[PDB]
């Protein structure tokens, strides 16, 4: 805590489901490493039966910002 | 194709999440990092069927396959008899 | 048969499993262990017993000889193998290989997972019109 971590993020791929809507987040990756870091939630549900799903910052539009 | 339907997703891991589906399917392949690292969307596919039991279960967060083959053999129908 | 009469897993008669196409084409076979006489269930409707021998059945085609498992694996055992018999041979070492229990790590085969480009903005449609020097044969 200091910037930011996990506080709104939209999303921006077309494919995920709540895509363009913006839920809540949760322990957004550390390293310099990977590619699929970000896990992301929200209320609606989804196709499947459960829906918590993991997307990338390469990307999170989160836009403005 | 002649088996192609991505059920792909970003996590591959298998426990709790997906196993079911005619022989078709002897992954954990592990990709040099992806979190329980184990990867990737087939093995070797010209032995079974058609499921998509596939998904059904375990994530596939775009599509799920189905049918889509075509090229279609009899061992791949339970009716070449 | 019987002058050469080799059995091993109990059943008595049956309109379900093996006819004519599995003699003129390829086979397909599972075979298993166990603890002491017990009843199963059955691929084909029907149900018989156990005890031993190779306890080797000789199942039409290799999606009905697995699902002991998917409930033949609910009345223990680790073991059971299912290969492949043609009417000459081999190549296809069905259950055979390397490893086995689909969901660990000795090597990774085939499989992939990607086709050229992944997942993303596929929204892209079929490129090129099929011709014979750019590699879409995959
Ligand atoms: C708390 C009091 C008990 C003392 C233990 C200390 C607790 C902290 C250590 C926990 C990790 C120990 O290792 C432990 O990993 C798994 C459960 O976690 C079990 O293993 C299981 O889970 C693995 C993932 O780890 C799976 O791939 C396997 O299918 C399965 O065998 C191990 O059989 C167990 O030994
Ligand atoms: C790269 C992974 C698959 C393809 C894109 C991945 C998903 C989208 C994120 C990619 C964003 C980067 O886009 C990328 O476009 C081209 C592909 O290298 C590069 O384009 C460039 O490629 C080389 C250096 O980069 C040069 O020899 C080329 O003259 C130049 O056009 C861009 O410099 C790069 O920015
Ligand atoms: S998404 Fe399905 S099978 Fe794919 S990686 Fe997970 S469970 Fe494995
Ligand atoms: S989904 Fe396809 S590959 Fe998977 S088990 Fe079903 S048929 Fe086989």
């Amino acid at each position: 805590i200091g910037p930011k971590r996990g506080s709104k993020v939209k999303i921006l791929r077309r494919e995920s489901y709540w895509f363009k809507n913006v839920g809540s987040v949760v322990a957004v990756d550390q390293d310099p490493k990977t590619r699929y870091p970000v896990v992301v939630r929200f209320a609606k549900v989804n196709y499947a039966n459960i829906s918590t799903n993991n997307y990338a910052l390469d990307e999170v539009e989160e836009v403005a910002a | 194709m002649s088996h192609s339907v991505k059920i792909y997703d970003t996590c591959i891991g298998c426990t709790q999440c997906v196993r079911a589906c005619p022989t078709d399917v002897l992954e954990m392949i592990p990709w040099g990092g992806c979190k329980a690292k184990q990867i990737a969307s087939a093995p070797r596919t010209e032995d079974c069927v058609g499921c998509k039991r596939c998904e059904s279960a375990c994530p596939t967060d775009f599509l799920s396959v189905r049918v889509y083959l075509w090229h279609e053999t009899t061992r791949s129908m339970g009716l070449a008899y | 048969e019987l002058d050469p009469n080799t059995p091993s897993p109990i059943f008595a008669g049956s309109t379900g499993g093996l006819l004519r196409k599995a003699q003129v084409e390829e086979f397909y076979v599972i075979t298993w262990e166990s603890p002491k006489e017990q009843i199963f269930e059955m691929p084909t409707g029907g149900a018989a017993i156990m005890r031993e021998g190779p306890n080797l059945l000789k199942l039409a085609r290799k999606e009905q000889c697995l699902a002991l498992g998917t409930r033949l694996r609910s009345k223990y055992k680790i073991k059971y193998q299912f290969y492949r018999v043609f009417p000459s041979g081999e190549v296809q070492y069905l259950h055979p290989k390397d490893g086995v229990y689909p969901e660990k790590v000795n090597p990774g085969r085939q499989g992939v997972g990607l086709n050229m480009r992944s997942i993303g903005k596929n929204v892209s449609p079929i490129e090129v019109k099929f011709t014979g020097k750019q590699p879409y044969d995959l």
